[PDB]
């Protein structure tokens, strides 16, 4: 029974839009008999808007109005707000220039723009800068009205953030059509910031990007971020816009006009339905232009309050008291190589989920140049050295001292764009070593775990694990519990061993007191068989197979699968000797309630080696990383890491 | 510097008072992150409650003013 | 290693405290030596099978 | 035997492992002992308990520790 | 008595010494407990075992330690 008026301001196929709708049989999902009434203004000038809305409102006792126009319009929002103030009719502006947020809205007016504020866009853009570790940005604004609000917003967002933002400079340019160009060209040649945040209209955006191209600020070493205002129709980006331009829009950016009209009518219907369900009657229709209802008439105010908070199809259309969308689902889009507005990230709740764990950079047209100081590091969880955690959904990110890491997976478990890659957080001894190396050698890096194998094993001539990743050029280097031996050192380069290790035997309480003991060499000789085994596919298994054939043949039976499972079996009594890596066995012995003892003092490490950072053969990072590790060892920082990570309860 | 505090476990339970100077001290330090998380999981509302918990074996160690 | 061997063989002397600068002994060659890789591989193989343990037993018990 | 090369062995002249020192009225510092012998060309390879550290590694290639 | 000022003593509402916590959705940070009472204006003086540290000293003025 509720009547909703749909006003079309688009100057293109207006008749087509009018003919597509006005059928009341549509909108059956809503729990009301929607009565749509089309208008379709012609030239969307002030006189036409006022006359058509007044003729519409004073005739059909309409409840609400849904308005849509093109992105070219600038002052239409003010006129719509003025009409709403005069007639107290709820309005829903969807798409176009009328959806750009007007912060101060005529206190007694129900305008309710379906757009997002400038400070919310700034929040999302600064979260994007946080994600890729981009600081030292610069702000470029034009004489466009409202740039002062933009500067206030950037300063407030930068100050109210844990990361130490460093704004280099702000500079204001005329950016007018056909005017002073040398004046702005002089200033644009002095900008040194690698990240540039701009605020201007579409035409000023095109002029600014042309001048920036003349000044060489468009190449692969410059990132531009702009709000929705700078871009216009996303369907046809202009030629001046550079690739990699980043912006943040709402989730309805890819919806058709019919879908947006349906959403607006749904919001009005749900508001009216809630109001009727509470008050037992439908809200009163709006007034007329030939009067001024001075009082708010709390019947109207209650309906406005009900219109504020609305949920529809699992999407939150909750409206701020400032009459704009609050806590909305935002997406972060960018202009790709094909000059299309591709979707990059999402802003579900207060958490950022974006593809491209490393931001791709293109040299102008093509040739996606790769950063020379960005290393791709492979690893996996080992417990004393690499620990993975899920970041807290409440805070979005994860605690400091914990580097963000990702899983080794492509777009097949994503099932679209819900979670393209698993975002975890890694910490531990090796991660601390990596952070120190990054701060000393001065390189950037990402971090991804390994899902094909664990450590490395030449299976039919093909390597898996970290050694496989590094050998096949998929990762620049691998860190973690990676032991140095001859077979791996032939294939790839290894750094200096920063932590000593080797083969060690763990027993539960001297029993054998040596790897070359009689019990290990000939278990099958007599007595209840000595039950000793190991986790296969590692340095220890390789060493045992290459040196002692009979022992390996006997240990084939007790082929354990996990270190924890092996300790459980050792405690239960299913085996009495466990042969593994010394660095991890010492840690496992230290933090034990029963205080398991290594087979001899200090374990008597056999086949002494160390953990190394595997690198591609003949790589240029080898010498720098070796020198950095030796410096860390000399300064005693590795000792501090060992104290804070490898300390044991009953090692003493 | 005891290894038990630096290696938190479910069996050992140590904490302090919420919204106090000890919270700031452990939060600002980076090398005390694991201890900070373990303490935050079991922080008490007041000093008297933590003392009583220590007497009642519900809490193993209480970190507070000298 | 040297101090521990001296204390063990000569007696009358004792080593005190924990190791405060852990490192290793390595064969030194000129920078970018062509056979640095071969020396490193040979040393790794000697560690792996039995040779370093045999040398340790023979010379510095 | 493994790498198939013959050799001739000699002792270090001054009986020092090696360090960098600046004698007065010198334009630069120079390594002494075994390090100086290897850098100057008197030796091709150092087979001795030579410690691996950052200062020496800048001028000298080290094998994996034995 | 020494400075001849009258006083009236009241206990802090939430019984917390005071730290900085962000408002709900990662908004501006505010002080809890006695520090918040002093900063907001509900109290003119904090007479309690309040520990002197850097974070609190940026906003309030501490006396010499008693
Ligand atoms: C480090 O060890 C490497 C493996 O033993 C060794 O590579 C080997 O080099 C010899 C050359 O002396 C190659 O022999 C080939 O070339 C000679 C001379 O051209 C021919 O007369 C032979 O018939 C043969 O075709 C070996 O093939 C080669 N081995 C491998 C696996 O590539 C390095 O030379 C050693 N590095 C040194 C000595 O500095
Ligand atoms: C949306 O907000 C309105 C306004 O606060 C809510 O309406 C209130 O509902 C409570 C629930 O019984 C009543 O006690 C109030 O009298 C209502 N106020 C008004 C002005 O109507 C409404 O419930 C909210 N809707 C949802 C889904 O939370
Ligand atoms: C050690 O390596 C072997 C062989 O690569 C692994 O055995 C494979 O286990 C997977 C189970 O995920 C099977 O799908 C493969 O068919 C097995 N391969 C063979 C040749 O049988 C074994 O799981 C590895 N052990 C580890 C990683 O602990
Ligand atoms: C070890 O080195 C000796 C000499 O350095 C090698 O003897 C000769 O090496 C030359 C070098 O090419 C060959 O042309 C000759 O044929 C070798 N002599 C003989 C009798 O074969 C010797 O071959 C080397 N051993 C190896 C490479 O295993
Ligand atoms: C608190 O005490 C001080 C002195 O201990 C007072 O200061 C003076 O008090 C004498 C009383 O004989 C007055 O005649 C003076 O005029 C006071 N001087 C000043 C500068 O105030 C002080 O007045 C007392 N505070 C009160 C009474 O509120
Ligand atoms: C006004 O609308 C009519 C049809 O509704 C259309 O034919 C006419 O072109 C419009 N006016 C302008 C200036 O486009
Ligand atoms: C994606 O990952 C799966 C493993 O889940 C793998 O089987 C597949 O080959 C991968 N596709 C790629 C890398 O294109
Ligand atoms: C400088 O070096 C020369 C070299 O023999 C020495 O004779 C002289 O005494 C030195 N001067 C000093 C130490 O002041
Ligand atoms: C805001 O904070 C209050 C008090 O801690 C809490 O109850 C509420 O759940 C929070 N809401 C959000 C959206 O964070
Ligand atoms: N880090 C080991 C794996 C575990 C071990 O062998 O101790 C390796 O190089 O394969």
């Amino acid at each position: 029974a509720v009547t909703v008026a749909v006003v079309f301001g688009s100057s293109g196929p207006l008749q087509t839009q009018a003919r597509t709708r006005l059928t009341s049989q549509n909108f059956l999902d809503l729990p009301l008999e929607i009565q749509p009434l089309t208008v379709g203004v012609n030239n969307t000038n002030p006189s036409s808007i006022l006359t058509q809305i007044c003729g519409l409102l004073g005739a059909a006792r309409v409840h609400g109005i849904v308005f849509e126009d093109n992105v070219d319009t600038e002052a239409v929002a003010q006129l719509l707000d003025f009409v709403s103030s005069q007639t107290h009719v709820p309005i829903l502006s969807i798409s176009g220039g009328s959806a750009v947020v007007l912060t101060p809205k005529e206190p007694g007016s129900a305008f309710l723009q379906l757009g997002v504020s400038l400070e919310q866009q700034l929040q999302v853009l600064f979260k994007v800068l946080e994600e890729y570790d981009w600081s030292a940005f610069a702000v470029i604004t034009s004489l466009h009205p409202g740039h002062a609000l933009f500067l206030e917003g950037v300063r407030a967002v930068a100050d109210a953030s844990y990361l130490s933002w460093r704004l280099l400079d702000v500079l204001t340019l005329e950016l007018g059509p056909g005017g002073p160009r040398a004046r702005t060209q002089r200033l644009l040649r002095q900008v040194d910031a690698p990240v540039l945040v701009a605020y201007c209209s579409r035409e000023e955006a095109e002029v600014l990007f042309a001048e920036a191209a003349q000044a060489g600020l468009v190449g692969p070493g410059h990132v531009w971020l702009v709000p929705n205002l700078a871009l216009g129709s996303t369907d046809a980006p202009p030629a001046a816009f550079p690739v990699g331009l980043i912006s943040v829009v709402t989730e309805s950016w890819r919806l058709s006009l019919r879908q947006k009209v349906r959403d607006g009518v749904a919001i009005l219907a749900l508001g009216a339905h809630s109001y009727r369900r509470q008050y037992g009657t439908l809200p009163a229709p709006a007034g007329d232009c030939r009067s001024h209802p001075g009082p708010v008439s709390p019947a109207r105010e209650a309906f406005y309050r009900h219109l504020l908070n609305v949920t529809w199809e699992g999407r939150d259309f909750s409206f701020s008291p400032g009459g704009y969308l609050v806590r909305p689902t935002m997406v972060v889009i960018a202009l790709n190589r094909h000059r299309l507005w591709e979707m990059v990230g999402r802003w579900d709740h207060g958490v950022l989920y974006m593809k491209y764990p490393v931001w791709p950079r293109y040299s102008t047209s093509l040739q996606p140049v790769v950063d020379s100081r960005h290393l791709t590091v492979a690893t996996l969880e080992e417990r004393p050295f690499v620990i993975v955690e899920s970041p807290d959904p409440g805070t979005g990110g994860c605690v400091p001292n914990t580097v963000p890491c990702r899983r080794q997976s492509n777009h097949t478990f994503s099932s679209g764009d819900l979670t393209p890659y698993t975002k975890l957080c890694c910490k531990g001894f090796c991660i601390d070593i990596l952070k120190k190396l990054a701060k000393v050698v001065k390189f950037s890096y990402d971090l991804y775990l390994v899902t094909n194998g664990k450590h490395g094993k030449r299976v039919r001539g093909v390597w898996n694990g970290m050694i496989g990743e590094v050998y096949y050029k998929r990762a620049d280097m691998a860190i973690g519990s990676l032991t140095i031996n001859e077979e791996r050192s032939e294939i790839i380069d290894f750094s200096v061993p920063f932590v000593e290790t080797g083969i060690s035997v763990m027993v539960s309480r001297d029993t054998v007191s040596g790897l070359s003991d009689k019990k290990f060499q000939r278990p099958q000789d007599q007595y209840p068989p000595f039950r000793f085994g190991t986790v296969p596919n590692g340095s220890t298994e390789r060493n045992i197979r290459s040196n002692y054939r009979d022992m390996h043949t006997h240990m084939v039976k007790f082929n354990q699968r996990s270190v924890e499972d092996a300790l459980t079996s050792l405690k239960m009594g299913k085996l009495d000797a466990f042969i593994y890596d010394a660095a991890v066995l010492n840690y496992m012995a230290g933090k034990d309630e029963g205080c398991k003892l290594v087979t001899i003092g200090s374990g008597k490490v056999f086949a002494t080696t160390g953990y190394g950072i595997a690198m591609q053969k003949d790589s240029h990072w080898k010498r720098a990383i070796d020198l950095a590790l030796l410096q860390l060892l000399g300064d005693g920082e590795t000792q501090k890491l060992e104290t804070v990570w490898l300390s044991g309860i009953c090692q003493n | 510097n005891d290894p038990r505090l630096r290696n938190p476990s479910d069996k050992f339970i140590y904490a302090t008072v919420k919204q106090s100077s000890v919270d700031i001290y452990f939060r600002r330090q980076v090398e005390l992150s694991t201890m900070y998380r373990h303490m935050e999981k079991h922080n008490y509302e007041s000093a008297a409650e933590a003392i009583q918990a220590v007497r009642d074996n519900k809490l193993h160690a209480f970190i507070w003013d000298s | 290693a040297v101090l521990e061997f001296e204390a063990s063989q000569k007696c009358d002397l004792v080593t005190t405290g924990e190791l405060f600068f852990r490192s290793g002994f390595g064969i030194g060659m000129r920078k970018d030596s062509p056979w640095k890789q071969n020396v490193s591989l040979s040393i790794l193989k000697s560690h792996e099978n039995g040779f370093m343990e045999d040398l340790d037993k023979t010379w510095v018990r | 035997r493994t790498m198939n090369f013959t050799y001739e062995v000699h002792l270090v002249a001054d009986g020092k492992f090696g360090t960098q020192e600046r004698v007065n009225n010198s334009n630069k510092k120079e390594w002494n002992g075994m390090m100086g012998e290897l850098l100057s060309g008197q030796a091709d390879m150092i087979v001795a308990p030579l410690t691996i550290n950052n200062e020496r590694a800048q001028y000298i290639e080290f094998s994996k520790p034995f």
